[PDB]
């Protein structure tokens, strides 16, 4: 069973008298020997005497000595040891009082902890404990934490949150060693600002950067959305002034913000925002909102109305490279997207594109530009059982206005335009069939299905030489790419196409009409180049027509717990498989799991569709081939071992590694992590960089409804995280 | 060699009629969905209906994530890969509710010096993403109607 | 000593187009750790 309900069972679930006693009140009980009662004006007391038992739904008091007011309702049990009813929690003190209807349990000289009778891993003695029921807190005076038997530390008022209502205080610290900044102690302070915003504050201590980081963190929760900021403030670095001695401030920071929310259902606002001071900021302290792996930040603002048939958005786009060998960065300021969309116009159904971007670049000396663009669409959609035909027609009509090409036109053979349209038709058709039969031999029930697919694509050529690239991208042709219409992003180059595609996909369902596999294979057969007006991709081979993509892709659900994926995309004008990937993982639940996969990406695919340089430098010229596995399994229903390992078979180096350990009783947690990553690269020794860190977790536990394994925290906590394929 | 056209439709002949029932109605996956529906010839009525015979689809949470796949020799990413994941529920009027998923993995190299490019290539690959993600969910209506004869 | 918890206001989903970008699964629920 899980730990939530093991650690249940654990707990209790619901005029002398001179005998032995069961008098009872609705849900109070008292099985004491000797009782006193007394009605002096009236004020009923209670004198209860030998073995007093004050069973009850909330606590279980047991004392040689009681004494209680039936009008007050004040008791007190003497030398006694409590245990609550119904939640985790006793301890143990020489008097212990209930007052005010109830709501206070005041112990002198008493202790608490949370751990299951027989076990004593932790209590805090005190002198003056009070558990306060409209608060959910447990006040503590001359508070002493204990580990066993041996106090750890002492302080004054070691107030204890009990049940799962928030409140304002600090939080347990954690640690961690590192080779980039040594050891490090984290000691958050949680503010409680209100029901839907709330601010955290750590001082992060580096050990060697010799100065404390200060970490602000803001979480909201409005109409327009939820949102939360962070931002760090380094206000020196002693490692940071070595490597940069000419700086005269090595401060370091970061600010970082997002946003997401849809307001009355038509207006939706999204914020993603990073900036850091240099370069390097994620290549030596450890985020959750950036990782060493990044290439540059992101600086994103939008805001959109969207309704059924009409949709409108305001965006701009702004990045921040981080490499020394680029220097200049396009950006939209502003962007603007608008469609509208009408169906059952006769047969057809009609559609409206149309864009005004603004380029600005870092660099002073680079081109500028605004670009219009309008794209009026038309199709005739056909359908039966059996097949379906789809007939498109389109208009691509642009205009351009390019500024600042003094500096551009200067050094460059051909030349840019200061205004240029761009007016070109596109006609596509697209088929579909289906086929189906039943497929008895395998199991009873079953059947296969086979779906060719078609697609003609034309588009006429335009030379596009005299405009600037600004945001025009090289798209993949995975098999969901193939019948794609476009082979780049954005609209600064549009190629044409005299193509044809061919697919097949086949899949297997079984008796429960529930799908079980699927393959896919298809091609690209062109009966005349592609181009842009703007060719300078470097292919190994000198083809332009004929079938020169191909593509494939697999799954097959084998089980509830087994999956296995694939994919691989083969382009003849590479000579050589571009790129491939394959997965197979065994998941039980959420502990159990083991994953396999591999990843590969040709040299010459990196020299046909990355920058120049990739085919040249050491660390990016190889392509990739890399073999990861990921596990998860618990050890004796408490512990929980987590390990990944990725490997680059071109360089017999590894790209990551981690392992992790959490142990979660019913009273406290621990969990130890470790991790090796890739991170940098040294470029006067060619060689490769590593960072090494182990980190250190504590909890205590049995206070509130908390029960996490931590596996889900740990499997996501490397540089290549965790996806679930199954 | 025992194959033949299929003669039965897509969505179930009991869900020619359906209501389509969404918490972001104007969104990117209900626009996709309900698009998808209409090229399979379904009648879609308005929540606030007379009709009280008609099976509902209801579309919940839907999740987007982009991660490191893998990594050059320098640490830097290399390539990343994105998984969409869709959960739905169709209630039949008068039967349980049966609840349905959809997931798709796309992937796609990053080029920090055309990293607006990438932007834009990003964004592309998500509307697609949201087109195969309402089509797995409809490719489980004839699971769904199975289900219901059994019970 | 505090606590830290979901936020809720003062007494299915959106259809999103920004994916989460390597999100680190740091679990939103009553705690005493930062996560
Ligand atoms: C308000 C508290 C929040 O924490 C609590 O709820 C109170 C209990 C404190 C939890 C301690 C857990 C860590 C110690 C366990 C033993 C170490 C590991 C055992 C082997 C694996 O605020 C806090 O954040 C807790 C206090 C901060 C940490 C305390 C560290 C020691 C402090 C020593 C200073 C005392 C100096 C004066 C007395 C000598």
């Amino acid at each position: 069973a899980d730990l939530a309900s093991q650690c249940m069972l654990g707990v209790p679930s619901y005029a002398v008298f001179t005998g032995s006693v069961d008098i009872m009140q609705g849900n109070s009980r008292l099985q004491a020997d000797e009782v006193q009662l007394h009605q002096k004006e009236p004020v009923r007391t209670v004198d209860a005497l030998g073995n007093v038992h004050y069973d009850d739904n909330q606590v279980i008091l047991k004392g040689p000595k009681g004494w209680a007011n039936l009008n007050t309702k004040d008791t007190n049990v003497w030398e006694g040891d409590y245990q609550m009813v119904g939640r985790q929690g006793r301890g143990k003190a020489d008097l212990m009082k209930q007052r005010g209807e109830n709501r206070y349990t005041i112990l002198d000289n008493g202790s608490f902890t949370s751990c299951l009778p027989g076990s004593d891993t932790w209590s805090v003695v005190g002198s003056e404990i009070i558990h306060d029921r409209e608060e959910q807190v447990a006040e503590i005076w001359n508070a002493r934490f204990k580990v066993g038997p041996v106090p750890i530390f002492y302080s004054p008022y070691l107030q204890l949150p009990v049940g799962d209502k928030r409140r304002s205080g600090f939080l347990i610290p954690n640690a961690k060693y590192t080779t980039t900044n040594y050891f490090e102690f984290y000691l958050p302070y949680y503010w409680n600002i209100a029901p839907n915003m709330d601010a955290t504050i750590t001082p992060h201590y580096m050990h060697r950067r010799g100065n404390i980081m200060w970490e602000n963190e803001f979480r909201y929760l409005s109409q327009a959305g939820a949102g939360l900021m962070e931002l760090d403030y380094l206000p020196s670095d002693k490692v940071y002034e070595d490597e940069h001695p000419n700086d005269d401030s090595s401060r370091r920071w970061l600010f970082y913000w997002n946003h997401s929310g849809v307001m009355d259902q038509v207006w939706r606002f999204n914020v993603d925002y990073t900036k850091v001071s240099d370069p390097s900021y994620f290549n030596d302290f450890d985020n959750k909102y950036g990782s060493s792996t990044d290439g540059y930040a992101t600086q994103k603002f939008s805001v959109g109305y969207a309704v059924q048939n009409f949709n409108a958005t305001v965006s701009t786009k702004q990045f921040q490279v981080f490499s020394e060998q680029n220097t200049s960065s396009y950006s939209a300021e502003p962007q603007l997207d608008v469609n509208y969309y009408q169906n059952d116009v006769g047969p057809f159904d009609t559609r409206i594109y149309g864009q005004a971007v603004h380029f600005v670049n870092t660099r002073d000396d680079m081109p500028e530009a605004t670009r219009v663009h309008l794209e009026p669409t038309i199709n005739l959609p056909l359908s039966n059982n059996w097949g379906s035909i789809n007939t498109e027609a389109k208009l691509l009509a642009t205009h351009y206005q390019q500024t600042n090409l003094d500096w551009y036109n200067s050094r460059n053979t051909t030349k840019l335009d200061e205004s240029v349209n761009r007016v070109m038709p596109q006609f596509k058709v697209d088929g579909k069939m289906v086929f189906e039969r039943d497929m008895e031999m395998l199991a009873p029930g079953y059947t296969q299905t086979l779906e060719p697919r078609a697609q003609y694509l034309y588009v006429p050529y335009r030379d596009q030489s005299d405009i600037y690239n600004y945001d025009s991208s090289l798209l993949q042709s995975d098999y969901s790419g193939l019948f794609r219409d476009r082979t780049y992003g954005g609209l600064d180059r549009i190629a044409s196409a005299n193509q044809v595609t061919t697919g097949v996909t086949s899949r297997i369902y079984d008796d429960a009409a529930v799908e079980r596999f699927n393959i896919s294979v298809g091609q690209i057969y062109y009966f005349t180049e592609s181009r842009t007006g703007d060719d300078n991709i470097t292919w190994e081979n000198d083809d332009k027509t004929g079938s020169l993509v191909w593509a494939g892709d697999t799954y097959w659900r084998i089980s509830e717990r087994w999956g296995l994926r694939g994919g691989i995309q083969y382009d003849t004008r590479l000579d050589n498989v571009a790129t491939s990937n394959s997965s197979i993982e065994y998941r039980r639940d959420e502990d159990r799991l083991v994953q396999l996969n591999y990843r590969y990406a040709s040299p010459e695919y990196i020299q046909a569709t990355l920058p120049k340089y990739y085919s040249t430098a050491e660390q990016y010229k190889n392509g990739i081939s890399q073999v990861g596995a990921v596990a998860s399994w618990p050890i004796a229903d408490r512990w929980s071992i987590v390990g990944a390992y990725y490997y680059d078979t071109n360089a017999n180096k590894q790209a990551d590694s981690m392992l992790g350990v959490q142990y979660s009783s019913c009273c406290y947690a621990i969990r130890v992590g470790y991790e090796r990553k890739l991170n940098g690269w040294d470029n006067d020794k060619q060689h490769a960089v590593y960072d090494n860190a182990i980190g250190f977790n504590i909890e205590l536990r049995g206070l509130s409804s908390n029960y996490g394994l931590g596996t889900q925290e740990m499997l996501r906590s490397n540089i290549l995280p965790y996806q679930n394929t199954l | 060699c025992g194959w033949h056209l299929r003669d039965t439709t897509q969505v179930p002949s009991t869900m020619k009629v359906m209501i389509l029932d969404s918490g972001d109605p104007n969104g990117p996956l209900s626009r996709a969905v309900r698009n998808q529906l209409r090229l399979n010839g379904v009648e879609l009525l308005d929540k606030e209906t007379t009709r009280k015979d008609v099976p509902s689809l209801r579309l919940g949470k839907v999740s987007i994530a982009k991660d490191t796949a893998s990594v050059f020799r320098n640490g830097q990413t290399a390539e990343y890969q994105m998984i969409m994941t869709v959960n739905a529920t169709v209630l039949i009027p008068g039967r349980d509710i049966y609840p349905i998923s959809a997931k798709v993995f796309r992937s796609f190299f990053d080029n920090p010096q055309m990293a607006l490019a990438k932007d834009n290539e990003q964004d592309m690959i998500v509307k697609e993403m949201y087109d195969r993600a309402a089509e797995q969910l409809i490719r489980k209506l004839p699971s769904i109607r199975a289900a219901d004869i059994r019970s | 000593c505090g606590l830290k918890g979901p936020l809720y206001f003062p007494p299915t989903q959106t259809q999103s187009t920004v994916p989460d970008k390597n999100d680190r699964a740091t679990g939103d629920g009553p705690s005493q750790v930062n996560y």
